[PDB]
RNA sequence: GAACUUGAGUGCAGAAGAGGAGAGUGGAAUUCCACGUGUAGCGGUGAAAUGCGUAGAGAUGUGGAGGAACACCAGUGGCGAAGGCGACUCUCUGGUCUGUAACUGACGCUGAGGAGCGAAAGCGUGGGGAGCGAACAGGAUUAGAUACCCUGGUAGUCCACGCCGUAAACGAUGAGUGCUAAGUGUUAGGGGGUUUCCGCCCCUUAGUGCUGCAGCUAACGCAUUAAGCACUCCGCCUGGGGAGU
């Protein structure tokens, strides 16, 4: 196939990249923990870069070329992973900054130092 | 006084759509709720889907009533399946 | 800035005016605050009431 | 609104210009207390409207004591008209 | 609502009844009555096949349409009366013709209201539509499983169901105890709650007020002998000495599901 | 006893408000459920581990169930006596402010006792349960760790009615009224000086911020929204503990 959408979800622990197909069918997936980083290095943007590199290699192994990349989750490695999708042979056209915004919804778990 | 704006679902033929508007106007005439003005926006593309639909027909019915058959309109439009929306706004 | 509704003298905003509400609403769908559009307090109140009613009839979006 | 107050004015006028004149005013208070109290019989969990009704009862009671100390026969005829007993 | 008694004696300490304010008349009609022979739990064979029953006040049966046969002919509630045969009250309705019929009493129905029952009737508390015509999410009772048979499913006091959507020849209904069942869409059901709704909040009080309803006492199996029950025996308040607390026959009771494994209508049960 | 209209209130005219109560509806998101994609992790941390996961998870796409809060507006903004009140819509309903002049003509203020409201937790009955979460369990940390952290999770949070009647219930500032420099934002009004306007300026209310003179105060500070200068009324204090026993 040629077109898919790259769902990156980079949160304070993990930066999970799944390259899926446009009506949502995952071609290949690789995370920051799949690359081997087990510790807090999962949060570092080097692991997000590496995870995007491996997902990009698997996506070119199945053959898709023009992505449409959706950044989700509050973390740190979003920019390096978008940059690493570019430098690994793919095109990043649109950038969907879609973190899940509740309007008011459920109440969060308690603040931490209390 | 009320502005009664509702969305008829699109997959409906034109004489049947006239029968829908005649139905809910017959419901409003159960009061004496005079119909002081009508307007059809027509097929508008909804900003988000309602039941399954991207689009729907709009009907604006201006009413001068005694606030009862408006509530009969509310219950009959929450039940009739050939309607996507309704609001009744107190025109003040 | 300058208020819209004081300039054009227009009163109750009439939810049917979807293009005017679409001017005040931001790109994603949010209501722009008063320090961006420059309106009054009162006119921002009638604007937000208008936008919420027009959202519930899908004349305006929620999320984009 | 606007048949109740206007009929109570025209019923309890002692002069033509009377919209004050505590008999007009007590009668408006009685029928407004009665509409409010039927609302409270529907909605028992409304308390802010009860606070307003207690203020109305205080207004009307003080106007009644003013009529009692001002004009005895007018006070008794108002009581017998409104049934406020 | 509920009449609470004063503790004038030890028999009426916690006792509550209902105040019976929904009821208008205490006369039922002779044209609709039928006799009830009490059975005492006994059988064709004469053996006690149901325990703990028999011997209450004498009752006389009131015939009730659970079918809603009469379509398109408007009804009118004449009375709302007491039924001893069931938990709810019953509404005696007059049609225009003169077929006086008992139906169940929904919660909030009053004397003098229109009750249509056809396929094309109005949706209102008291009316009875097939499940094709009923919209999704309306409170529904007197559901039936076979069309034309008569109301089966939600039928006792203060009970309610709801149409959870449609697919086809069937209708998703959330019956009481939360069970989602496919019900054949040509089955008529009435619309609403059922109308005691405080029957559950009745403290019976005496030992004898339950016996007025035809309830014999229940002996626990732990007090019995070992020939009578598997809990019987033990030399002075023995516990359930077996694993799996058992019935007076050979079946465990707590948790043990007794539905047939090849029940033919598990295909029509969505959630349970 | 007679008169008056300023105080008080009715009348008329607008204005604004998350003021209340009942019903209905919405869109995110969260959880759970079913199915496709697909493979080895996910989650979480200061570091990890418990949990979840090849019986196919987390990610992702669609559908459904259900509950609760209502992003942006949103603001020393508004309303309410206080508690408090934020989606939307209707039903009923309370109060306020502004302009007077039509009326009343002192009808006013305060108020022990009484009657009511009264956050949250708690209690009773019946529902409800998505998230959270006392208790409780496991994992960490630690000398110990009945804690903080992590993973789970009961009552409760939610609703109907009834009870409790308590808060750092705060402005740590009782209510009413009058007087006593200014500057300055702002909320809802009114009127004027040119302009039909946009709008600028001036003027006046009632509410709401800040800085500030006199005055007060032990000082911090308050200062026309007083903690000034007065009058009325109520509540309360007379060292700390014991003891709100």
């Amino acid at each position: 196939i040629e077109s898919g959408i790259a769902h990156i979800r980079s949160t304070f622990n993990n930066t999970i990249v799944t390259i899926t197909d446009t009506h949502g069918n995952a071609i290949s997936w690789s995370s920051a923990g799949a690359l081997g980083f087990r510790g807090s290095r999962k949060s570092t943007p080097f692991a997000a870069q590496m995870a995007a590199e491996t997902a990009a290699k698997g996506s070119i192994e199945h053959g898709l070329k023009t992505l449409e990349v959706t950044v989700k989750g509050p973390g740190s490695g979003r920019e390096a992973a978008i940059r690493a999708l570019q430098a690994a042979g793919l095109e990043v056209t649109a950038i969907r900054d879609v973190t899940p915004v509740p309007h008011n919804g459920c109440r969060p778990p308690k603040r931490r130092r209390v | 006084k009320y502005e009664v704006m509702y969305i008829i679902r699109p997959n409906i033929d034109e004489e049947s759509k006239k029968a829908v508007i005649e139905r809910f106007n017959n419901v409003l005439t159960s009061n004496g709720a005079e119909i002081t003005g009508t307007k059809d926006w027509g097929k508008r593309r909804l900003a988000y889907e309602i039941n399954d639909f991207r689009d729907g027909f709009y009907q604006i019915v201006n009413v001068q009533s005694d606030a009862a058959a408006v509530q009969e309109f509310d219950r009959l439009a929450k039940i009739s399946d050939d309607i996507i929306r309704h609001i009744v706004v107190k025109e003040e | 800035k300058v208020c819209y509704f004081t300039s054009n003298g227009i009163t109750h905003i009439d939810y049917k005016d979807v293009d005017l509400l679409k001017k005040f609403v931001s790109e994603r769908g949010k209501i722009l605050p008063r320090r961006v559009t420059g309106t009054n307090a009162k006119y921002q109140r009638k604007l937000t009431a208008a936008i919420k009613r027009a959202r519930q009839m899908a004349l305006l979006p929620y999320v984009s | 609104t606007q048949e109740r107050k206007n009929q109570l004015i025209n019923e309890f006028k002692t002069h033509e210009s009377d919209t004050g004149s505590p008999e007009v005013q007590i009668a408006i208070l009685t029928d407004s207390i009665n509409n409010l109290n039927e609302h409270l019989r529907t909605h028992k969990k409304d308390h802010h409207s009860r606070r307003g009704l207690l203020k109305m009862v205080g207004k009307r009671r003080n106007l009644l004591t003013y009529l009692r100390n001002k004009d005895v026969t007018r006070y008794r005829e108002l009581i017998n008209k409104l049934g406020l007993r | 609502a509920i009449k609470k008694y004063k503790p004038t004696s030890n028999g009426r300490r916690g006792m509550t009844t209902s105040d019976f304010a929904e009821i208008t008349t205490d006369k039922p009609e002779k044209s609709l009555l039928a006799p009830l022979h009490k059975k005492g739990g006994r059988n064709n064979q004469g053996k006690l096949t149901v325990r703990h029953q028999g011997g209450g006040h004498k009752r006389q049966y009131r015939v009730i349409d659970f079918k809603r046969d009469k379509d398109g002919i408007p009804g009118r509630v004449a009375t709302v009366e007491y039924d001893p045969n069931r938990s709810a009250n019953i509404a005696l309705i007059n049609y225009a013709d003169g077929e006086k019929r008992y139906i169940l009493a929904p919660k909030g129905i009053q004397v003098g209201t229109e009750i249509m029952s056809g396929p094309e009737a109005d949706i209102k508390v008291g009316n009875a539509l097939p499940l094709i015509n009923i919209p999704v999410g309306t409170v529904v009772h007197n559901i039936e499983l076979k069309p034309g048979k008569g109301g089966q499913l939600v039928r006792s006091a203060g009970t309610s169901a709801q149409v959870l959507g449609k697919e086809g020849k069937y209708v998703l209904v959330r019956l009481n105890s939360g069970e989602v069942r496919m019900i054949l869409s040509a089955c008529r059901a009435s619309i609403g709650q059922v109308g005691n709704e405080q029957h559950e909040l009745i403290n019976i009080g005496k030992a004898g007020r339950s016996r007025w309803k035809g309830i014999r006492p229940t002996v626990r199996g732990s007090v019995m002998n070992p020939n009578d029950h598997p809990h019987g025996g033990g030399e002075g308040r023995a516990p359930i000495g077996r694993k799996s607390p058992m019935s007076p026959w050979g079946k465990p009771t707590l948790g043990f599901k007794t539905r047939k494994k090849k029940n033919k209508s598990d295909k029509f049960i969505v959630r349970r």
